[PDB]
């Protein structure tokens, strides 16, 4: 698994691979590990297939339920809490789960947690997750600049996944990218590797190792 | 005299009586008519809906314990709640363990059991609604009556609720001819709705008025409302 | 079942108020009157004796005046026995304080406490409240020398003078007469011997029916001084305040 | 004073509970029920009142089985009866399980009997609103007992409760006086369905439908068993005929 | 004294009852259902001039198809609300769908009774009946726009048009009849404001009542005081129209 | 083990104790909270049963539950501290979970659902008390301003009164109060408060204690002086005509 | 079943007394006498044996009993509650004292546990209070010799001497005139025979009355030597010949 | 491990804590502060497991806070601390024990003095002039044994502290990211944003 989210000038981007392996096995290509929270509030999932999904499943009911209770909609640093404290009950018992909450609020803006199970939650700008993490941290952090176009930023996350895709044998199937603006987030495509590299290597000129 | 006992269940009355059992067996009396009878292949109830403003809907008196066995009620609605979702968890319990129905004559003594226990101790209160069961077992079919003292009875036809004991005249007097309906549902609901308007006073059984239920051989508990009891007014 | 004889020592009255605190009140009206006079330079705490005789040993008895701490102590007016329930939780709250943070518990942090204690007796439970009133009288760094007062129903207040148990109305319109905030101790303890005197159901004020006690910060060393008079110690002092 | 009848475990001036002796009340307003103990076994049987034609004969058994050789029945409210067998039938498998052996009568005589007991003992419960006749076969023989609202309880020769508990008594007392050597099982069963027949006359309004079982050594190998088909019809046979 | 789950000699049950009086002393609340949506309506009811009448909360959200009106001892409407939003959620969580508002009532009922000292069939503790009933209004794909009535007796009524608290009686005649299964939302909103007028001792204005509405489109919404400002207007217009 | 249900429906539809409960509440000293348009102000009077007391030490009758909230209360005194700590512990759990602290209209209605629980809870009686909660919201500066009572129902006030007599001081300030112009200034906020306490506490420089609280966490409690001197000022608005 | 009485059952009544405890009080005050007299090496403690028929044997009952090899009871009032508390001071002695520092606690301290167990018994939910007295007397190495005296209500009090039961009054005037800060034990047991004579209806002799002593330490009563330490219990009943004896000195 | 400095000097105390939040192979964040303030005049410094570190820093400053709402008074650091080892002391023998080292720098506005308390996760409290947690002490504390002085100034103890953090950026065998330097003094804690090149 890999997972990106980073944040910039135009907001927040966010781009995830699907691919599903037990073992060596891939058991599938076509895993949705981005959750819609909500209009405005967005999951990332690595670690624990069942874990992340169920709870953060899980999340967005207690989230739904804030908002219904306080008649406001739930903040980021509260939501990615939630979790966290979650996690920390089980502390010991093996839950596996990296995670990262992204969303906006008129009050905090463009944010990012990472929130994995060992309890730890950091705020930040750039946060990689799973086994292509470091991957996807070569290619992003050297074309990384606060200052990309909507456009460019939607590319370098998706060319972030794809360098994991191809290098991380756990990771792979498609992309799927997400753009964070204040009128909460807007999906951006699912990208099936199979045709993705080749249009990329062609395009771009890169991937020069690979004989096409 | 009776103000000095009828403060609780746990308390009799210098003649032996238990009136908190008393004003609960109350409850059924004030509540909607309601008919079983039966005969060697099915088993049928047929009840009174009653509606609040001609605004508000017929408060369901039918429920379903299993595909094999199903009752009526008369009086406080929510203690039926209670009691039929627990006759479903002992037929679930029976089929998931033992992979055995039900016998309607067992259900018959854990409901028993069950409001007993609720007239011997401190602070419960027993239940206020009388239940009509029928249902189709290994021994062919069954009508029990259940009243909240704890007795359960079983019958060939009876009626409880408001002016039942008209219906109940007509059963007894009926006898011998329903309970040989045999392999012909229609014809054993038809007694049962001649039964059940020899209570009548108030108005005449109309179509979202009227509720039928059946359970027999092949006949699994089904209950009729509206449209569906069109047929048979 | 038992509902029966159940009394509900919890519950309001129509006019809004705690039929038990009330009786409970009204039977620390009867007790041997305590007084607490707080100085500039220290605290007095002189209370009554109810019932004595000639056989009672007066050396070995304590029923109005007890230690909490080194720097805390109360005088008692109600059941006594209730009395010692409260005072050994309070005794071992202290002790918990200062476990914990290493620093002697802030005299009204105790007060809170043990009021909050008698409270619960007052909101649930179906438990009778404990038949006391008690004024503390101690000295922290944070506030000096504090005077205070707590009774059945839970609730606490400060005072300069104050007075609980028999005859309060009269003790305190005394003291509300002869109070001046510039006293010394040696004054608060003649105002406080006064005011027994004159509210006494008894002949005479003699010894034999009084307990005594002064937190004072003896000069000569800087640290602050409980001192828990003896028979002898009250005698003495009676002579001199010319009540002899 | 008075309000002696109003709890329970309230002992009266006199030394009664009347909670219990009302409960006595709704015993003998029940349907009339009886035991009869022969050479090697014993023989129960009781009064069916058809309420109406609407009953299904020989549906609604009340004689029940505790283990598979004890046999219980009971005249008041049948709830309560039911409720008192449940604690019977736990009661004796509690006991084979530890000492292997199925629970002699006797021992199972006192089992439901500090159960009854019991419920005389708060204010919290309410006394069993019957008295019941049971008994069985074991190691020592054939054992008949009867069990009264109070836990009051012996062996008997002949018992009866009920509404004719009286005509009842009165002709088993006869069949004592006949029989010193001793009634035999298919004997009791006839005898059992008279006296049932005779006492239905305190009752002679409504129609009844008779019930009989029986436990004997030589007749169903110590087992307990209801008397059904041709021995019943024979019984009934010999009573309707001996009624007239 | 006696039980709190006592029967009377006619059969019911002693706390109920009074509790049901409780309610009759409470806020008018008015719910009526058209095949257009479902329109509930309330009495604010302020005991004073300095109480911010926007702070009245006699309306609330279960879920976004399903919202509710309460009569009675608000306050005790509070853990009921908490109940119904958490079953509500939790029944998406559980089936990956919404709950449909007959189920959801019929949960909220299941509290009514769980009441008294030591009832032998559970382990209900609540020391006494809730003093409030509800209207739930909703739509669910099943049997679409629904209006309910749930007392704290544990029973429940479906209801085309339904009026509870202070001036009932008397607003449930009026709907009895006009009330017809043909009704417009645009209808059913000005016959709302129309009763809350007629039984609110006070004069009815867009402060001291207050309606909302729930439709499969946009779910359950609170009208905010200027858009019901002008539904009143709308009515007085009407009304002296003849 | 004690369950007994004390709160519960009479004939009528009352609940007794609950009722009584505001008697209590009724006996209890005065307590007013009013709106400005940039602040809240509380002010409680002070009894005189028995004068001779240390005010230093003395539980003062404005609590702050966190740094931008406070309560005041009227009733029962010992029952008060039990929802006072409550709301405290709340507070602080609140900004640990939700890693921000509490607005008023919730920390209001948890307080208020502690005293509606305690209506249909076996074994204990209803609280005694009548809140008064004022404060701003986090990086809010609109003033806020709410009331409790036993029954456990709470609602927002421009301005409101509790306590004896309060039945005085409510109606004037229905008429010495406009929601179009709310008390603009600090000064003129706290001069409306003193004198609507003035209506019941005759003459009473030492019985009258008003705290102010500001948007950002600004609370202040005024000393006797000036408070004295807003009384001052405002005797002389009489006489002057 | 179920101990459902969690309430108290000593309430305040508007007059502001706790009945339940009046009450107790006031069968302590029926009760048989009994007394206590401290000397300056010693107090002692008596009673009457008030045989409630002649087929009893009077032996088979104590009314003062051991509670540590220092410390003895006796009391007035109702002898099955009496009963019943010495058993528990006899263990909360050990539990909570003896087991901790290895010692037998104080006679304060173990009067203060006593005392404790009497004022829950006044306000615990379901219990009415106990229906004694108690005068308790003993020895400890910091506090010399003591005497107190427990009530109902929990309340407890030093003293030099006295009576409590049937006829409390008088036998309390008594000790007034005889009673001074230089009594022998041998002198306070005289006096404590005296003043119990006056509250002896029938026949008084070893048999009808029961007096123990807390005095010297009775190595001789150990039941085994060779630890220095061990000296002996200081508490110790008297003999019926050894009461008949000095009732010849009367 | 992370690195937690503590020096008091003469009127101040300053704690110096690692920015790095590295996890297995990658450094997550480069700008972590490892640091809750219990009151205006105690800052704590923490580091151990992932997540009891921030779990218990936090449910101590709800704790302190709360003693201060109640009390309207501010505790001393040596009360704090003493609540801290408490909490720790419990710990150690509970189900699961928390893995937390803290440093608690105060400033008792009573006694006008700066006070620095080292406590490690067994509830080990010990009052002293500097100190550290983790590896870092093993070069600090010979180091502060030979340039430190009672009487200096907090400017002396910063120069002391990048003294401190050279040389662990010398010897160290991970990458710390650096250092937040805050000061506990009279006036509060305040953070010296400018140490990434002072």
């Amino acid at each position: 698994t890999t997972t990106l989210a980073f944040r910039f000038q135009g907001g927040i981007i966010v781009a995830v691979d699907s691919r599903a392996t037990a073992g060596n096995w891939v058991a599938s290509q076509t895993v949705k590990k981005v959750i819609e929270i909500n209009p405005f509030l967005l999951g990332t999932m690595a670690g624990g297939a069942a874990d992340c999904q169920f709870w953060e499943t899980w999340l967005g009911s207690q989230c739904r339920l804030h908002e219904l209770r306080e008649k406001e909609r739930i903040s980021v640093a509260a939501a990615s809490k939630i979790l966290s404290n979650l996690v920390y009950q089980y502390k010991g018992a093996g839950l596996s789960m990296g995670t990262m909450i992204c969303g906006y609020t008129r009050k905090e803006g463009p944010t990012i947690y990472y929130v994995d199970s060992d309890g730890t939650r950091l705020k930040g700008d750039i946060f990689c997750v799973g086994s292509g993490q470091t991957f996807a941290y070569g290619v992003l952090d050297s074309n990384y600049k606060w200052d990309l176009s909507v456009e460019d930023a939607l590319y370098l996350g998706k060319r972030s996944i794809l360098a994991a895709a191809h290098r991380d044998a756990y990771s792979g199937g498609s992309v799927n990218l997400y753009h964070v603006t204040e009128d909460g987030w807007i999906y951006h495509g699912n990208h099936d590797v199979g045709e993705l590299f080749w249009k990329v290597k062609e395009e771009e000129g890169s991937f020069n190792n690979v004989i096409g | 005299f009776r103000n000095n006992y009828d403060g609780d269940t746990v308390t009799f009355s210098p003649t032996g009586r238990l009136f908190q059992v008393e004003y609960a067996l109350e409850a059924i009396k004030q509540g909607s008519v309601t008919v079983g009878l039966r005969s060697n292949t099915h088993a049928v109830l047929v009840a009174l809906k009653r509606n609040a403003d001609e605004l508000s809907s017929y408060q369901k008196k039918i429920i379903k314990c299993d595909e094999h066995m199903g009752l009526s009620l008369a009086g406080l609605a929510p203690d039926a709640r209670v009691l039929s979702n627990y006759l479903r968890q002992q037929c679930n319990y029976s089929s998931l363990v033992f992979n055995r129905k039900l016998a309607v004559e067992r259900a018959g003594h854990l409901l028993c059991d069950k409001a007993q226990k609720n007239t011997q101790s401190y602070g419960g209160r027993p239940y206020g609604v009388g239940l009509l069961i029928i249902g189709y077992d290994k021994s062919g079919a069954h009508l029990l009556e259940f009243q909240p003292s704890g007795n359960v009875t079983e019958l060939y036809g009876t009626a409880i609720g408001a002016r039942s004991q008209g219906a109940k005249t007509y059963l007894e007097r009926t006898l011998d001819t329903f309970i040989k309906i045999d392999g012909n549902p229609d014809e054993l609901i038809k007694a049962g709705v001649e039964a059940i308007s020899q209570s009548l006073r108030d108005e005449s059984l109309t179509v979202d008025n009227l509720s039928i239920a059946i359970v027999g051989k092949d006949t699994p508990f089904t209950i009729y409302d509206g449209e569906a009891v069109a047929k048979y007014i | 079942g038992s509902r029966r004889y159940d009394s509900r020592t919890t519950i309001f009255s129509p006019e809004g108020r705690l039929y038990q605190v009330e009786y409970a009140l009204e039977s620390i009206s009867h007790a041997g009157t305590a007084i607490g006079i707080m100085a500039s330079d220290g605290i007095v705490l002189a209370a009554e004796r109810k019932v004595t005789s000639t056989l009672l040993e007066q050396d070995t008895s304590t029923e109005k005046l007890y230690k909490l701490n080194d720097k805390i102590a109360v005088a008692v007016a109600g059941l006594t026995a209730d009395a010692e329930i409260l005072i050994n939780t309070a005794r071992i709250h202290a002790q918990n304080y200062l476990k914990t943070y290493n620093e002697d518990i802030p005299v009204e942090i105790l007060v809170r406490r043990l009021s909050d204690i008698k409270q619960g007796y007052t909101q649930h439970g179906g438990l009778r409240p404990f038949g006391v009133s008690f004024i503390y009288a101690g000295y922290d760094d944070r506030y000096g020398y504090q005077l205070y007062t707590s009774n059945p129903s839970g609730n606490y207040t400060g005072w300069k003078a104050i007075s609980v148990g028999a005859n309060t109305s009269a003790a305190q319109t005394l003291l509300q007469m002869d109070y001046k905030d510039d006293m010394k101790v040696d004054d608060a303890i003649e105002l406080a011997l006064k005011t027994l005197s004159k509210t006494t159901d008894s002949s005479a004020l003699t010894y034999d029916r009084l307990e005594f006690a002064t937190i004072r910060k003896g000069a000569n060393d800087g640290e602050v001084y409980q001192k828990i008079f003896k028979p002898q110690e009250i005698k003495d002092i009676l002579v001199k305040t010319g009540i002899t | 004073g008075t309000g002696y009848d109003l709890s329970n475990s309230v002992f009266s001036p006199d030394g009664r509970n009347f909670q219990v002796e009302y409960a006595v009340k709704a015993v003998e307003n029940g349907t009339t029920s009886i035991g009869i103990k022969c050479n090697d076994g014993v023989v129960f049987a009781v009064e069916k009142l058809i309420t109406s034609k609407l009953l299904v004969p020989q549906k609604n058994v009340k004689i029940q089985v505790v283990d598979r050789h004890i046999g219980c029945v009971y005249s008041g409210l049948i709830p309560d009866g039911r409720h008192l067998v449940n604690r019977g039938r736990e009661e004796a498998a509690s006991f084979k399980k530890l000492y292997k052996t199925p629970i002699p009568i006797p021992a199972f005589a006192d089992r439901l009997g500090q159960y009854v007991q019991a419920h005389t003992l708060y204010n919290s419960v309410r006394p069993f609103g019957v008295s019941t006749i049971f008994g069985g076969v074991d190691k020592n023989g054939a054992h008949l007992y009867m069990l009264e609202p109070s836990g009051s309880y012996w062996g008997y020769k002949g018992a009866a409760t009920g509404k004719g508990r009286q005509s009842a008594k009165a002709e088993l007392e006869k069949l004592v006086d006949h029989h010193p050597e001793g009634l035999s099982a298919r004997e009791a069963v006839k005898q059992a369905a008279k006296i049932i027949y005779l006492a239905h006359e305190d009752n002679k309004e409504k129609d009844f439908e008779l019930e009989i079982s029986w436990c004997s050594l030589s007749e169903t190998n110590g087992l307990h068993k209801f008397v059904k088909g041709d021995l019943l019809q024979e019984a009934i046979d010999f009573a309707q005929k001996e009624i007239n | 004294d006696r039980g709190v789950s006592t029967f009377s000699p006619e059969g019911r049950l002693f706390q109920v009852e009074y509790s049901l009086e409780a309610i009759k002393l409470g806020s008018t609340a008015i719910g009526i259902a058209t095949k257009e949506g479902v329109v509930l309506g309330v009495e604010k009811r302020a005991t004073s001039p300095l109480l911010e009448s926007d702070s009245i909360e006699k309306i609330v959200e279960i879920d976004r198809h399903i919202g509710c009106a309460m009569s009675g001892l608000t306050a005790d409407a509070r853990s009921m609300i908490e109940h119904a939003r958490t079953a509500a959620v939790t029944h998406n969580l559980y089936y990956d769908e919404d709950i449909n508002v007959e189920s959801l009532t019929q949960s909220v009922c299941d509290l009514a009774l769980r009441f008294g000292e030591g009832a032998s069939g559970e382990e209900r503790l609540m020391s006494r009946p809730f003093g409030v009933a509800l209207l739930i209004a909703g739509h669910d794909a099943d049997d679409g726009y629904q209006l309910f009535h749930a007392e704290p007796s544990g029973t429940f009524y479906r209801y085309n048009a339904k009026a509870i608290g202070s001036g009932s009686e008397g607003a449930q005649a009026e709907l009895l009849n006009e009330w017809h299964s043909s009704l417009t939302l645009k209808e059913a909103e000005l016959l709302v404001l129309k009763i809350l007028k007629q039984v609110m001792e006070e004069k009815l204005d867009e402060n001291n009542a207050q309606l909302s509405c729930i439709t499969k489109q946009d779910g359950f919404k609170i009208y905010d005081n200027e858009k019901t400002a002008e539904l009143i207007k709308e009515l007085k217009e009407k009304e002296a129209a003849e | 083990g004690y369950d007994r249900a004390l709160s519960i429906f009479s004939p009528d539809g009352h609940i007794f104790q609950v009722e009584y409960a505001l008697e209590a509440v009724k006996r209890g000293t005065c307590a007013v909270g009013v709106k400005g348009k940039n602040c809240v102000v509380l002010g409680c009077e002070r009894r005189s049963t028995l004068k001779l007391q240390d005010t230093r030490i003395t539980p003062s009758k404005v609590s702050k539950i966190d740094s931008h909230v406070v309560l005041s209360f009227s009733g029962l005194n010992a029952d008060s501290r039990i929802l006072i700590e409550k709301a405290r512990v709340e507070a602080q759990s609140h900004r640990l979970t939700l890693e921000d602290p509490v607005t008023v209209e919730y920390l209001t209605r948890y307080v208020a659902g502690v005293q509606q629980r305690y209506t249909q809870s076996g074994g204990v009686r209803p609280f005694g008390v009548s809140t008064l909660i004022a404060g701003f919201d986090p990086r809010d500066d609109e003033p806020k301003l709410y009331q409790t009572e036993p029954s456990g129902i709470y609602s927002s006030w421009s301005a409101q009164t509790i306590g004896r007599n309060s039945k005085t001081v409510r109606e004037f300030l229905e008429k010495n109060y406009d929601r179009k112009e709310p008390p603009a200034t600090v000064e003129e906020c706290v001069k409306l408060t003193v004198r609507s306490l003035l209506e019941v506490v005759q003459t009473g420089a030492k019985n009258i204690e008003i705290t102010v609280v500001k948007p950002d966490s600004d609370i202040v409690a005024l000393s006797s002086e000036e408070i004295n001197q807003y009384v001052t000022q405002i005797e002389q608005e009489k006489q002057e005509q | 079943m179920t101990d459902r009485y969690s309430f108290s059952l000593t309430t305040f009544s508007p007059s502001g007394k706790l009945g339940q405890i009046d009450y107790a009080l006031t069968a302590v005050k029926q009760g048989v006498t009994s007394l206590g007299i401290k000397a300056t090496n010693g107090v002692v403690i008596a009673t009457e044996k008030k045989s409630s028929s002649p087929l009893a044997m009077s032996e088979t009952l104590s009314k003062v009993s051991l509670l540590t090899p220092d410390i003895g009871a006796v009391y007035s009032g109702m002898g099955p509650d009496y009963r019943v508390l010495v058993d528990k001071s006899r263990k909360v002695a050990h539990t909570s004292y003896k087991r901790i520092y290895g010692e037998y606690p104080p006679t304060k301290l173990l009067v203060s546990e006593v005392a404790k167990i009497m004022q829950e018994a006044t306000q615990s939910g379901g219990v009415r209070p106990f229906g004694v007295s108690l005068l308790i007397a003993g020895h400890d190495e910091f506090n010399g010799f003591s005497l107190y005296q427990v009530d109902p209500s929990g309340s407890y009090f030093p003293w030099k001497a006295t009576a409590i039961g049937k006829g409390s009054v008088a036998a309390k005037t008594f000790l007034e005139k005889r009673w001074n800060d230089e009594l022998e034990l041998e002198d306070a047991i005289h006096i404590a025979l005296l003043t119990l004579k006056e509250s002896v209806e029938g026949e008084f002799n070893g048999d009808t009355i029961e007096l123990a002593i807390i005095g010297d330490e009775n190595p001789d009563l150990l039941g085994y030597t060779g630890i220095p330490t061990d000296k002996g219990p200081r508490f110790r009943k008297l003999t019926s010949q050894e009461i008949n004896d000095r009732l010849e000195a009367l | 491990m992370d690195i937690i400095l503590g020096i008091r000097v003469q009127d101040s105390v300053i704690l110096a804590s690692s920015k790095a939040v590295t996890r297995g192979i990658s450094v997550l964040k480069d700008s972590d502060d490892k640091t809750r303030q219990l009151s205006p005049h105690t800052l704590m410094s923490f580091a151990g497991e992932a997540g009891d570190t921030v779990q218990f820093a936090e449910y101590i400053q709800a704790n302190i806070q709360l003693y201060s709402i109640r009390e309207d008074y501010e505790l001393s650091p040596q009360a704090v601390s003493s609540f801290v080892r408490q909490e720790l002391a419990k710990s150690i023998r509970s189900r699961r024990p928390y893995q937390v080292n803290v440093l608690i720098g105060g400033y008792d506005k009573k006694k006008n003095k700066p006070e620095l308390y080292q406590i490690d996760y067994l509830g080990t409290k010990v009052e002293l002039p500097y100190g550290a947690h983790g590896y870092s002490g093993f070069y600090t504390f010979s180091l502060l044994d030979h340039h430190y002085r009672p009487d200096m100034t907090t400017e002396e103890g910063l120069d002391l502290l990048k003294l401190c953090v050279q040389e662990l950026e010398k010897r160290m065998p991970m990458d710390f990211k650096g250092v937040i330097v805050k000061i506990v003094d009279k006036d509060g804690i305040r953070q010296v944003d400018d140490f990434q090149a002072q």
